[PDB]
């Protein structure tokens, strides 16, 4: 019984829970049509040329 | 976004700007005082009225809020059941030394329906806003001690616009837009006791 | 140069002028940096700081005062502030 | 929200202003004061009409409000119920010693619906604004005890405006909105009892 | 100084006049910061103080006093107040 | 009555909501608890004399 | 030169002037070439660094320093800047 009966330590345990995102985009892009004698040219990014 | 017409030129200059400026603070408390009387060798008490509820084994409790009440019929047995909101208190297992120690459990909880319940509703599911602790603790009689404790932060700090020129400092916002936010948070769970002669 | 906020974990009872008081936590820094506060509301706000002569051990988990002879009796909090950084409160019985 | 137009140009200066305010109070107060007259040793009753009640077990009872009767046919068997609704108070094991110390378990409960019951109604989910307590106390002849306390309070108080003019002292709300909300709430059980000689 | 509202939580039985009437609670302060009212309604306006000599012991969870002559007999509520903040109330029988 | 994943820690802490499911069935209902925000659980927490 | 971020793993306790704190990880160098910053924030900003007389023993899984005197009591972070990239913080507490 003396043995069964002792004081058990009492504690308090501290967890912490991070978390951190980031992003970065960027986008660029040139869509132009030039119509010179006969000729019809178009360049786009989507389609070529 | 810029384009070039060939065929037309335009008079002058024009600029057409626009602003948009927002700024917001907010801050809600929310604080719950509950006092019980029990004994040390108390035991749970077993009414129930044939439906089931989560404080059924606890020694004593304290309620305030609401309380949803589920029948539904099944051929693997019926759910009958109870589920409080608001703030509950309940105590497990109380015992008490000569010295004047108190050895306890206590679970606490506080919580909403996140929307409202309209008569509409099904019991096969809610939403249920919530926060909640239990543990053991032990403690004096007149001491305080905190069982538990939570501290939250978040942040989102957004932006966009144009390259390299968005970006600058101070004057970044005339080349697109800027956002941010900010949120603290704090719970806490304190106890105390008394003996009462 | 101190960002962590201190936890107040526990207290003892009583508090009347003459007797001990012991607080435990976790950040609690120094008797040089930091001071207990007593009286406060919830909010950290009001209260009176304890005289640095009033101390009797202060580690970073542990600190132990003598009750001087004017403070405010009834219930009131409790606070920390550590590097000017303030802990989560106790509710204290000054007697 | 500003814009600028360089195709136009007003006449003058104009102000459009409008104004918006707004205050105001509550207060609600309900009490309760049951008697019930009993024995020490005193056993529950077993009438129950087949139908399922959570007031069962109790040596003595009390009851003012309302009372839902529940009948949904099953294959696991029929659920048969009764859930009380108002002021529901419970008495078990009401021990007296010969100094006229009394021990005693009460529950006691204020509850009603959320909604009101409209014949279309299903008994599948229902509300139940509540507030319960329940515990075991021990006190003398003509003494007076606490079973349980409940101190509440929130606030909510949001702004919204124009970046760092509405958040100026007094002048702030000249830009912006402003609201704020408290409450408080107190919930208290007190026991008494005498030896009726 | 005073933030934390007291809590009655049990008072004893009688209170004839030359009898001892205990109070029990938690945040009761100083006999020197706090007194004790009895008979008011359930608001706690009304009632009479009791007079500052009839108090035997003051701690911060225990009143005992004295009831002096001329209280008013039948129910009322009674209510401590320290520091100027009232407590919770409980009903007594004054003989 | 319900089943939650926390049931057998020795101690807990939560924050955000809870959602709470009723599904009839002959196999024996689904009666669960799924929380979300923080959830945090200790089990089995021996300390030493050291 | 330096790609991976360090990772720290552990800590030792107390940390009071004099005291001996032991830090433990995966990448963290040569005590030529890395510096170990204490009293930041969670994202290293601010803080002071360990002078180089301070270090006993640097493996690149261990660390071990003797704190010196004048170093902010507090809770704070500590973080290793090895070759100019900072590793994953823990929270320390100096005495």
């Amino acid at each position: 019984v003396p043995q069964l009966d002792q004081v058990v330590p009492q504690i308090n345990v501290q967890v912490r829970i991070q978390e951190v995102n980031e992003r970065a985009l960027q986008s660029l892009g040139l869509n132009w049509r030039a119509t010179f004698g006969g000729f019809n040219v178009a360049v786009s990014g989507g389609t070529g040329l | 976004a810029a384009t070039f017409n060939p065929t037309q030129s335009f008079l002058g200059f024009n600029i057409f700007p626009t602003l948009t400026a927002l700024e917001t603070q907010g801050l809600t408390r929310r604080v719950y005082d509950g006092n019980v009387t029990m004994q040390s060798g108390q035991r749970s008490l077993s009414a129930t009225g044939g439906a089931q509820n989560a404080s059924s084994g606890a020694a004593a409790s304290v309620k305030s809020g609401g309380r949803l009440e589920i029948n539904i019929p099944s051929a693997a047995g019926n759910i009958v059941r109870q589920i409080d909101y608001g703030l509950n208190l309940d105590f497990f297992s109380p015992q008490v030394a000569p010295d004047g120690t108190i050895t306890l459990r206590i679970r606490g909880q506080v919580n909403q329906p996140a929307t409202a319940i309209t008569a509409d509703s099904l019991p096969n599911l809610i939403d249920f806003t919530n926060s909640e602790a239990q543990s053991t603790i032990t403690f004096k009689n007149g001491q305080t001690i905190l069982m538990s404790g939570l501290l939250g932060s978040t942040e989102t700090t957004n932006r966009s616009g144009v390259p390299f020129l968005s970006s600058l400092p101070g004057v970044g916002a005339a080349f697109g837009e800027k956002r941010t936010e900010k949120t603290q948070s704090q719970l806490l769970v304190i106890i105390t006791g008394t003996v009462v002669k | 140069g101190v960002t962590v906020t201190p936890v107040l974990i526990k207290v003892s009872e009583g508090a009347a002028p003459g007797d001990t008081l012991t607080i435990q936590g976790r950040y609690l820094g120094n008797a040089q940096t930091a001071r207990v506060i007593i009286g406060a509301d919830e909010n950290g706000q009001g209260g009176t700081a304890f005289p640095a002569s009033a101390v009797q051990s202060w580690s970073d988990t542990e600190i132990v005062l003598k009750v001087p002879e004017g403070m405010p009796a009834g219930g009131s909090w409790l606070f920390v502030e550590v590097g000017g950084k303030r802990s989560t409160g106790l509710r204290v019985s000054v007697r």
